[PDB]
């Protein structure tokens, strides 16, 4: 993962956005990733939520 | 020894001043048409130029023979030199000064101590005038004589970038230089200018006079102002290129104007705070000479 | 009775440690009430700055943290050699030797550390480039001629910055009651070729003096733009245009900002297209292909940093302050240092005079030994000669 | 800025003073500073300052804060209607380090040259024509309403 | 709009950085397209120039804009203005790993 | 507490104007050291009567 600049993730007063950040940081996953690409030009039949 | 002619020491073809340009030893004059100025909203005003001092420095004991064109020259118009007062060798002028010395000063731009063999020199008398005057480049450093090195640079405008009506007016709007250039042109002019054996310049401007003199002052103009050119780039503020479809033109800014730059820069050789007293200096006694 | 050790004594050494060569920043003003520290950053037009002094909070081995307790023991348990006297300590005047050869070490290894990054970027420096229309204002036209037009956004997004480095007045915006001659002052107060679009018919002089000089209009957008000129000839249409890159080199030419002699723009068209990573993993090998020579305590010093730089940008790096307002000031000849106003690709003076001599080697017929093309054909070899 | 400002108002009101004729034993011609380096809003301070603007005298400005009234001023010469005093400005503004003066201060220092030849005094300076404006202000700053009587 | 200027400014960063390509090849192969005339839009296209690229520039100055935003953001405790410059250096961050 | 509600009245911090006069916040914040490289400086030291 390269989600923070060295070493702020080390840094205190960034705990608030370090944590804001793992919030929405998924590990990264093949088939989901390969999944949202694919989605971008599959026709869609059930409107997306 | 070298006599001189009835024209200064420049009117012999040994001492021909001559930058290279299109591939060919173009005369400044014809160098100096390709510049243009873009004039500007301020305006340079020539202030009365102080007399350089009575004093002439004492040249220290020194055995060897100095080589004072190189030092000169390099001090003026130099890419590397720096610390040009450290050494104080202009001093060494002064030697020449005297009446009946035994020191000669060669065309080499050598001041020996003594006469010698298979050295070709400049008619004492006549260095002894120029000596009179450029002995002086030895307190360039000095406080009690140091040369104003802000104003000067108008009368450096004035007789580069100032139209005959601006140079009679005495005043000129501050100018923007420009030419269709080469690559790293600047550095190959003031090189060019480096080579250049001044000292004939200085030895004519020095020990003519009548209108022998002044036809002098007509005859070199161009030459005393591609110096003045180089002098300028080196204290110009800045120094960019234009484009100019599919051609470029070096933009100097701004002519008479010192910024009193000290940083270095690629386009363009670079005074230390020494060589903007030492430029200053020598302003002051050639323009004390060049009005007379 | 601590006081008359202190202001005697510890004075000196402040006064003495203000002269190291290391210790560059002002440190105070002694105006608790206005100081503040200049904050230069390293600004990449085509990245985003790094701030010097930054609350990045790493603590240096816990440096960064102040106890002001410290005061107490100062006040009272701890003794000085002044102080003492009634016993006479010799006061000890230590070898400057020490910190001046620590310093050396710590300049010479970081004076050439960034080299080949530096020199890198030297090369690539005229590389950036934006896309730019080129419409053809009258019949048989070249694709390369006519006026030249370029979206606000990259205007924005890479002249306009470059610019601010430059050091020269905004381009005017061009209203169709613009002369010629104020096109020319423009491009003369701010020498590279460019004026912004503001809104109206641009009168046909004009738009002869923007074609025949190459200057670069810049359009907000490029809605119906033949209604933005008087297409008096009729030549000019929407669909008729010619998009291109258009190199920084290609627009401005500033000798120690902008590498920009004609060697290395041939270097640069032998240049396969790149990426940020490609140029990271050159930078990286000229960098093992020349193992500097280091010092121990350089040695020392290197791993204490000490490790990564390819984070920051580097693409025309300049070190300017920034207000605390967080806009990037520019240089100002009065305010910041003179070494400030062109990093001259943050390389040595000598290193740029023998630079011009290799573009002279690189330049030269006699090294370009690799050819290009090839044309088959069935011939006897009778009379062999390579030319 | 502050202390600029303050040698602005000096100077100001002692060219005020001299022009009405009135003899001054003024401490020195130029009452004003001259920056040698300087940000960009003092070089501004030096140049409306030394363009003795009409303002001053129709008290158009407010010395309650006068620094903030001087900046707007030099804002206001900075794009002038009057292309004399926006080339003047622009002018003084390029070469701050220069002291611009109107000629009568300088025939002034002149008299003081001549009183004590080896005086010190600025060298860098210039002598600008100062440029009439015709446009007189109305001002009374202090408390009271204008009770106008319109036609 | 009359005044929510800074509202649309953010919003002018959802702007996509492609284009709008027709489906040449399967209007060709006369692939099925229940659309009249078929097309895509591109999420972004191949960079121009040797060096510089047009998307990442693009995020460039949308973290530039952001960072205005994060700027001029005011906040009350002291530890919100701490992640207000933490904040700051982290998309200054994800800018080079975008590019 | 009364000379201590005059003077954080006048804000906790101040920002020295382009003109140099005082702009104080008019608000009491806690400070933090992220503000030390902003335009504002902490009030008490403010000099200013
Ligand atoms: N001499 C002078 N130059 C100015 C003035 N105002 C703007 N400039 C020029 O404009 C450049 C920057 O313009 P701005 O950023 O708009 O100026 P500012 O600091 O915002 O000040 P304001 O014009 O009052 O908003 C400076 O480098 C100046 O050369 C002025 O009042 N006097
Ligand atoms: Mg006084």
């Amino acid at each position: 993962k390269r989600y923070f600049p060295e070493n702020l993730e080390q840094n205190q007063s960034a705990a608030r956005l370090v944590s804001a950040v793992k919030a929405r940081a998924s590990e990264a996953d093949i088939s989901s990733i390969h999944l949202a690409i694919a989605r971008e030009v599959s026709p869609m039949f059930n409107v997306h939520e | 020894m070298l006599q001189q002619p009835t024209g200064g020491y420049t009117t012999l073809e040994q001492f021909a001043f001559t930058i290279r340009n299109d591939g060919t030893n173009a005369t400044p004059t014809q160098f100096l048409q390709l510049l243009s100025y873009e004039a500007t909203e301020n305006e340079l005003v020539k202030k009365t130029i102080p007399t350089p001092e009575t004093h002439l420095p004492s040249a220290r004991n020194v055995p060897g023979n100095v080589y004072i064109e190189d030092a000169i020259t390099q001090a003026l118009f130099g890419i590397s030199a720096q610390n040009v007062n450290a050494h104080g060798y202009f001093s060494r002028l002064s030697a020449l000064a005297l009446p009946n010395t035994s020191a000669r000063l060669g065309l080499d731009g050598v001041i020996y101590n003594s006469e010698t063999i298979n050295i070709p020199f400049y008619d004492p008398a006549a260095v002894a005038n120029f000596a009179a005057t450029y002995a002086k480049l030895g307190n360039a450093s000095t406080p009690r004589y140091r040369a104003d090195m802000i104003d000067i640079y108008a009368h450096v405008g004035l007789e580069l970038a100032g139209t005959d009506a601006e140079r009679a007016a005495g005043v000129m709007p501050v100018k923007r230089a420009k030419f269709d250039s080469w690559e790293g042109s600047l550095i190959s002019l003031s090189r060019d200018v480096v080579n250049w054996k001044i000292l004939a310049f200085l030895i004519d401007l020095c020990s003519l006079e009548g209108e022998a003199l002044r036809a002098f002052k007509t005859r070199n103009r161009d030459v005393f102002r591609m110096m003045l050119f180089i002098m300028s780039t080196a204290v110009a503020a800045n120094v960019v290129n234009r484009k100019v479809t599919k051609r470029v033109d070096r933009v100097l800014e701004y002519i008479g104007v010192n910024s009193m730059r000290t940083a270095g820069r690629t386009a363009t050789i670079t005074y230390d705070l020494s060589r903007h007293e030492f430029a200053a200096k020598f302003l002051q006694l050639t323009f004390t000479r060049w009005n007379a | 009775n601590i006081a008359v050790a202190h202001t005697d004594h510890l004075s000196v050494v402040y006064a003495t440690m203000s002269n190291f060569m290391l210790n560059f920043t002002n440190n105070f003003s002694g105006n608790h009430a206005t100081f503040k520290p200049d904050q230069y950053v390293i600004t990449s037009p085509e990245g985003s700055y790094k701030p010097i002094i930054e609350r990045q909070g790493e603590t240096v081995d816990g440096l960064t943290i102040i106890d002001t307790s410290i005061v107490w023991p100062i006040l009272c348990q701890c003794t000085y050699p002044l102080v003492r006297q009634s016993i006479m300590e010799e006061i000890v005047y230590p070898d400057p030797s020490t910190t001046l050869s620590q310093s050396l070490s710590v300049a010479q290894v970081l004076s050439k550390l960034t080299l080949p990054d530096a020199f890198i970027n030297m090369i690539l420096s005229g590389g950036d480039s934006v896309v730019m229309r080129t419409y053809q204002t009258e019949a048989d036209d070249d694709l390369d001629e006519g006026i030249r037009m370029t979206t606000y956004d990259q205007y924005l997004s890479h002249i306009r910055e470059r610019l601010h480095i430059t050091n020269v007045p905004d381009p005017i915006y061009i209203t169709g009651a613009s002369t010629p001659d104020q096109i020319a002052a423009s491009v003369q107060a701010t020498h590279v070729a460019v004026v912004l679009y503001q809104s109206g018919v641009i009168n046909g002089p004009a738009s002869t003096y923007l074609r025949e000089n190459e200057v670069l209009v810049v359009m907000p957008d490029y809605y119906d733009v033949v209604s933005r000129f008087a297409n008096a000839n009729l030549q000019m249409n929407n669909n008729r245009y010619h998009e291109s890159v258009l190199e920084i080199a290609d627009i401005f030419d500033q000798a120690d900002f902008i590498q920009t002699s004609d060697a290395v723009r041939q270097l640069r068209a032998l240049m396969p297209t790149l990426s940020t990573s490609q140029i990271r993993h050159a930078i990286e090998r000229i960098a093992q292909i020349t193992d500097v020579d280091s010092t121990d305590y350089g040695k020392l010093t290197l791993r204490f940093l000490g490790t990564l730089t390819r984070s920051l940008k580097m693409q025309n790096a300049q070190i300017r302050r920034i207000r605390p307002d967080g806009t990037v000031l520019r240089y100002d000849d009065q305010i910041d240092i003179e070494a400030f106003r062109w990093s001259r690709y943050f390389l040595d003076e000598l290193q740029l005079r023998r630079l011009s001599v290799g573009l002279r080697l690189i330049t030269n017929p006699r090294i370009a030994r690799r050819f290009n093309g090839v044309r088959i054909m069935y011939l006897t070899d009778d009379d062999p000669d390579p030319d | 800025i502050d202390h600029f400002a303050a040698k602005i108002l000096e100077d100001w009101r002692q060219k005020e003073k001299l022009d009405k004729g009135a003899l001054v034993e003024a401490d020195r011609v130029i009452q004003r500073l001259i920056p040698l380096s300087s940000s960009t809003y003092v070089q501004r301070l030096a140049a409306i300052g030394a363009l003795y603007p009409n303002e001053f005298t129709e008290n158009v400005l407010d010395l309650s804060r006068l620094s903030t009234a001087l900046l707007q001023l030099s804002d206001t010469y900075y794009q002038h209607a009057n292309d004399q005093l926006r080339r003047l400005y622009r002018r003084m503004y390029n070469d701050s380090r220069t002291l611009y003066m109107t000629q009568r201060h300088q025939e002034l220092l002149l008299a003081q040259i001549t009183a004590d030849p080896n005086i010190l005094l600025y060298p860098y300076t210039y002598i600008f024509t100062t440029i009439p404006t015709s446009m007189n202000y109305i001002s009374n700053t202090g408390q009271g309403r204008i009770k106008h009587s319109l036609t | 709009l009359a005044g929510a200027n800074t509202i649309i400014a953010i919003m002018r960063l959802f702007t996509p950085q492609g284009f709008l390509r027709t489906d040449d090849l399967a209007i060709a192969a006369n692939f099925p397209r229940a659309s009249r005339n078929p097309q895509t839009y591109i999420p972004y296209t191949n960079q121009r120039g040797t060096v510089t690229n047009e998307f990442a520039s693009r995020f460039r100055t949308i973290v530039a804009t952001l960072a205005n935003v994060v700027n001029e953001r005011a906040v009350q405790d002291d530890m919100q203005k701490a992640t207000r410059s933490c904040t700051k250096q982290w998309l200054r961050h994800l800018e080079t790993q975008f590019d | 507490p009364v000379e201590y509600g005059i003077f954080v009245q006048r804000g906790a911090t101040y920002t020295i104007n382009a003109a140099g006069e005082f702009e104080f916040s008019g608000r009491n914040e806690k400070w933090d050291q992220a503000l030390y490289l902003s335009e504002h400086f902490p009030a008490l030291f403010s000099d200013v009567p």
